[PDB]
């Protein structure tokens, strides 16, 4: 009975890995980029201040 | 008549502008700056620093650890099923 349930869970992880796992990778990547760009922007900014 | 003495006196331009504050910040920050930061996590060793390194590093977030973590709990109760049956 419960081997049917375990089969359902295997299917569940299959769908998750199919659709969600690349999506969550892309989502996480997008944010990571944004944080990095802001960080690097701040570095540029203080370099400007020295020159000023 | 005889010129005044201000042009040859400077002693408060060093608080007088905003980049002075930034300067005293970035002389400390950058002077003792490292070229690169230390670590993106690396400890979990016992032949599991590899598990973290492959799955729970900044390199990737993928469904492989999830599957692995799920399977550990499945292995516990599945064996226990036959302990109950």
């Amino acid at each position: 009975d419960e081997s049917i349930l375990l089969l359902t869970f295997l299917g569940f992880t299959g769908l998750v890995a199919k659709y969600l796992a690349p999506a969550y990778k892309d989502f996480a990547d997008a944010r990571m980029k944004k944080v990095s760009d802001v960080l690097n922007a701040s570095r540029n900014k203080h370099v400007e201040a020295v020159k000023d | 008549v005889s010129t005044l003495i201000p042009p040859k006196v400077v002693s408060s331009k060093n608080i007088g502008s905003a980049p002075n504050a930034k300067r005293i910040a970035n002389v400390v920050h950058f002077y003792k700056s490292l070229p690169q930061g230390p670590a993106p996590a690396i400890k979990a060793n016992t032949r599991l620093a590899r598990y973290k390194a492959k799955y729970f590093d900044g390199d990737n977030a993928s469904g492989k650890p999830l599957w692995h973590f799920a399977l550990g709990i499945i292995a516990f109760g599945y064996s226990m099923e036959y302990y109950f049956h």
